[PDB]
């Protein structure tokens, strides 16, 4: 029995929270809060337990990017400080193959980075690999064929469409296809054989239409549009439907969840989350 | 932030 | 009879009001929203049209620098765009002499810019002139004895109590007496023959000491503090007082507008605004 977590986020001030929805039985489980609240933080589940990587803090205090890369189990209902990046990144993107996690892009003060990092779980240990092609933060990050994907983003000066692929055997980054859209902090997973990004921001409007990658085709076609305009969405995978949380619409920090049936090309309202919120990290179990 | 309180 | 505009400013996000008061009959207009919203923009006043001037467009989902000018017509009720300036200028500052705008400083990014340049609005175009012997954003400028002062501000590194003067045929500056305090976004402006550096930020905390300094003397010699601590507040002058409205106290974003008479070496809460912020543009026509 798997459950989808979500991590923080931010309304009105980063936030603390880990909730847990419960895709079958339809509940909500409040879990150990965050040690410090984060906006922009990805999460990813290796090993059972669940990372949640970097982000941003915005408090009444001050703000302050964060390297972290803090670490929950959940038979304990504990989080502990792990291994801190090189480097604070503030809207990151994370993807996880062969158990590696990759840390890529996001933003530090005025810096846009390209430097992308893995983490290995084992030696409790980070380093460089590769830097991209582009700057890019806000970027959405997929894993298809054992290759790292980074999709869109902003990159300091304008937002873009452009992707581009990891290779990891190689160590080296290839561009791909670009997309039809510009987005920053769009949703971006696998789901069958395609990348999907739904949602955004294009410096301008918020977004609600929603592409995929065919990597046979090299083409990204459009499919169905979201409810919601959704910028800085929590994106995730499961049971064979794509799951879209929280986001901005440009008006209202939206609570809404909303699933995406691949079969049908239709989204469908499944439970809200409890307040409404953006910039959270999603992981499954 | 601190002098303008922006995030 | 003579309005305050107030233009922009910040609370949560970069706004995008324009309201006008009234200091003899205490009213506020609601007059046409701009465009594009910004914080940290300058607003001054040349031939009856009112312009705001750079800043910044800080979103949920993203921040970008303006380049922009913005000139508003009182008597359409009209913003319409102007030739904008060669590069972008977050937390600016402005002074006019002789009917030309003189952009002084700012952000860019990670640029804290020492360059300078003059719009003509008889030929929409803008022009480069000698640049600051310092780096300034948050910046306080003031015309006097048609010579242009930029005072305090943030080098990318120090905040500032240092002030320099620009001499206008010349085209060259000269560092001028410092101020007894370090001031990053302070209100700047001219009241009878002095200027004034209203509160700002020292790097601990956000002031409300005044000092003004003198030509003749060649010193800056504190007067009355505000009531309130603000720091990027917006400041004007109007009949014989000094305004200074809005800003961060290091925890809300006041409503407050204080009036300085020097007569009596006072100030008083005379109105509040619609809703408190912080980083207005400010001018008088
Ligand atoms: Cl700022
Ligand atoms: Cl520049
Ligand atoms: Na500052
Ligand atoms: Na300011």
């Amino acid at each position: 029995g798997r459950l989808i977590y979500t991590a923080g986020g931010y309304f009105r001030q980063s936030l603390s929270y880990l909730e847990a929805y419960n895709p079958s039985d339809g509940t909500w489980l409040r879990l150990a809060d965050l040690q410090v609240p984060r906006s922009g933080l990805a999460g990813c589940v290796v090993g059972g337990l669940l990372y949640a990587v970097g982000g941003r803090n915005n408090s009444p205090d001050g703000n302050t990017d964060s390297s972290a890369l803090d670490c929950y189990n959940p038979m304990t209902n504990q989080w502990s400080p792990c291994a801190p990046m090189s480097v604070p990144r503030n809207r990151i993107g994370v993807g996880v193959i062969d158990g590696h996690i990759y840390a890529v892009g996001g933003s530090h003060g005025c810096i846009h980075h390209n430097s992308v990092e893995r983490y290995e779980p084992e030696r409790d240990e980070w380093h460089l690999v590769a830097p991209m092609l582009t700057r890019r933060i806000g970027v959405g990050v997929a894993v298809l064929n054992r290759l790292l994907y980074a999709v869109g983003g902003f990159d300091g000066t304008n937002r873009l469409n452009s992707a581009e692929c990891y290779y990891p055997e190689r160590n080296e980054w290839r561009m791909i296809t670009a997309m039809n859209t510009i987005r920053s902090g769009a949703g971006v997973c696998v789901l069958h054989n395609c990348i999907y990004a739904a949602g955004g921001y294009d410096g301008q409007d918020q977004l609600n239409s929603v592409e995929r990658y065919d990597v046979e085709t090299e083409t990204w076609t459009f499919v169905a549009p979201m409810k919601h305009r959704r910028s800085a969405l929590g994106i995730t995978v499961h049971q064979g439907r794509i799951y879209v949380l929280g986001g901005y619409d440009g008006h209202t920090f939206l609570d809404s969840v909303e699933c995406y049936d691949p079969d049908t090309d239709t989204w469908s309202e499944v439970t809200r989350m409890t307040s409404g919120r953006s910039g959270v990290g999603v992981a499954v179990t | 932030d601190e002098e303008t309180g922006e995030f």
